[PDB]
């Protein structure tokens, strides 16, 4: 197209190996990071225990309900409880899940990411669904319990990003590499006898022209073409963790212009 | 509807007041736990 | 991480890495006096003395105990007991001023000579902070 | 024929209930296996 | 002591993979080494997670009230 191109190598529902080409390392990383920590998601953030007899103590469980990824497709149309005006929270700012388990079976009763029950009105929008990729469709084993062990909670998922806390992260890992044949000499391989012998060459050594002695040191050498790979957790589709990444990082850069503006007036 | 104490072994919602003995209505096991609060407790989720 | 101290991945701490629980157990009994004079587990007040505590007694039910679900903290009382001497001199047990947490389990048993013996147990989760050791 | 004091008993010893008890016995005794 | 949800290191969900791994061992008479590669757990940060977890919770449940 126009500026920094892409060229998706493999790709799936849980990963997007692609080649970011014709960009500044800076920008590549910036995006790298944005993905990792500032993309809005949705997660349980408040847990009201009414009853619990499990062996796991209250907060122990709570903590977990946080990492249980939830649906965050339209998270971009839900509000940050903090910016909404409802004293505390509302359907306009949050989702309300529920959990109730009782050991009936004479055999260990299992509580899963599935047993969560949305109670608030989703005013029609994909959000708040305990994301399941589990093969049997149960996902994330919240906790087990014996004979008559009960457990009644209530959850309140809200917006929120990674900086605020991890559970709101959506990325989880992100392969990043460039210049597979150390050509700009950005590293200084350690060795005993041979650099090449001891140090494994990467999958990406291919997609780039090997060194070849003779030639002098390319010092004018810049650095474009980055072999990335944005995995995903679910909360948002692999593709998203990259587009919304590219976006947020953009709005961020935006606000800086906007700020510079109000600045003028006064 | 409502309770107060319990039995460590023979888990059974018991309860009594001053000088009503500190045993269970079944198992002597002079233990007795105090069962949760009706008050709902809340937790930060991180 | 310089000088025998390390940098520790925050995200990891969030996701759980190294969190731990911490319990403490305060305990107490109803004293006795050969000549039938006993102490008592109740939620006292005025009644002349005032020689009591400074923390909120409210979290206290009436047997003089907290409910296993309560969130305590400062020097909130955890046990209400009183001493009779000649009329309300307090003998309650406040939570270790430094610590704070959630009541986790009360229990009332009889002590050999039939006295009201009780133990309270507060639970806390402690997350890795900047001064912690490993 | 006569009672003379009490002998604090080392746990898991001969004269200790837990001695002969098994997995299930303990867990029921609350005592950890 | 229940399966950690997500990996301390990279955050990749891992709460589900418990039972599955436990079976790709018992029933599917497979070796941990790959039983994991099976469950998709590539790099060690995640491997170490399952491979090491000690599901004490069971031993806990075997108690009473
Ligand atoms: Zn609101
Ligand atoms: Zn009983
Ligand atoms: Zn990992």
């Amino acid at each position: 197209e126009e500026g920094p191109q892409v060229k998706i190598r493999e790709a799936s529902k849980d990963n997007v190996d692609f080649i970011l080409s014709n960009v500044d390392l800076a920008m590549a990383n910036s995006l790298r990071r944005v993905m990792i920590a500032e993309i809005p998601t949705l997660a349980i953030d408040s847990v009201e225990v009414e009853t619990n007899t499990t062996v796991l103590a209250d907060e122990f469980i709570a903590h977990r309900l946080g990492l249980i990824p939830l649906q965050s497709m339209d998270i971009e149309q839900l509000e940050y409880s903090r910016d909404c005006f409802c004293e505390d929270h509302c359907d306009k700012c949050s989702v309300v899940l529920t959990l109730q388990a009782f050991g009936e079976s004479e055999s260990t009763t299992n509580v899963y990411s599935k047993d969560l029950v949305i109670v608030s009105n989703l005013m029609g929008r994909n959000i708040g669904h305990p994301i399941i990729q589990d093969k049997e469709g149960n996902g994330v084993l919240i906790c087990k319990l014996r004979k008559g062990q009960e457990l009644k909670l209530t959850c309140v998922a809200k917006k929120g990003i990674a900086k605020e806390h991890a559970k709101w992260g959506p990325a989880a890992a992100i392969e990043f590499e460039y210049d597979p044949w150390n050509k700009l000499k950005h590293t200084d391989y350690w060795y005993e006898q041979d650099s090449a012998k001891e140090w494994p060459q990467s999958k990406n050594c291919e997609y780039e022209d090997p060194p070849n002695e003779g030639d002098p040191f390319d010092y004018k050498a810049q650095a474009d073409t980055f072999y990335m790979n944005v995995e995903s957790v679910g909360s948002i589709p692999v593709d998203q963790v990259v587009v919304r990444g590219i976006d947020t990082l953009q709005k961020k850069v935006a606000s800086i212009l906007l700020a510079l503006t109000q600045m003028d007036q006064d | 509807a409502t309770l107060k104490y319990i039995c460590a072994e023979c888990s059974s919602k018991l309860s009594l007041s001053r000088t009503d003995a500190v045993r269970c209505k079944d198992c002597g096991h002079r233990i007795l736990l105090k069962a949760r609060t009706k008050r709902l407790v809340q937790f930060e989720a991180r | 991480n310089q000088e025998d101290s390390m940098i520790m991945n925050q995200s990891s701490i969030d996701r759980g890495l190294f969190r731990s629980l911490f319990f403490r157990s305060y305990m107490d009994q109803e004293k006795k006096y050969g000549m039938s004079i006993t102490e008592t587990f109740e939620k006292p007040q005025r009644t002349n003395t005032l020689r009591m505590k400074h923390g909120t007694y409210d979290k206290l039910d009436d047997d003089g105990l907290i409910a296993p679900g309560v969130r305590v903290s400062g020097e909130d009382v955890i046990i209400g007991k009183t001493t009779p001497i000649s009329s309300k001199r307090d003998a309650s047990t406040p939570l270790r001023s430094t610590e704070n947490g959630i009541v986790d389990q009360v229990l009332v048993t009889t002590n050999q000579d039939g006295l009201k013996f009780v133990k309270v147990r507060v639970r806390t989760t402690k997350i890795p902070q900047i001064g912690d050791k490993f | 024929k006569v009672f003379i004091g009490r002998l604090p008993i080392m746990l898991r010893s001969k004269n200790c209930y837990l001695s002969e008890a098994t997995e299930s016995d303990l867990y029921k005794l609350k005592e950890c296996p | 002591m229940i399966v950690p949800v997500r990996c301390f290191s990279c955050g990749k969900v891992v709460g589900d993979k418990w039972e599955s791994y436990l079976n790709l061992l018992q029933e599917d008479e497979l070796d941990e080494g790959t039983a994991l590669s099976r469950l998709g757990l590539k790099r060690y940060c995640c491997r170490r997670m399952i491979l090491t977890h000690v599901d004490l919770i069971e031993k806990f449940l075997r108690y009473n009230p």
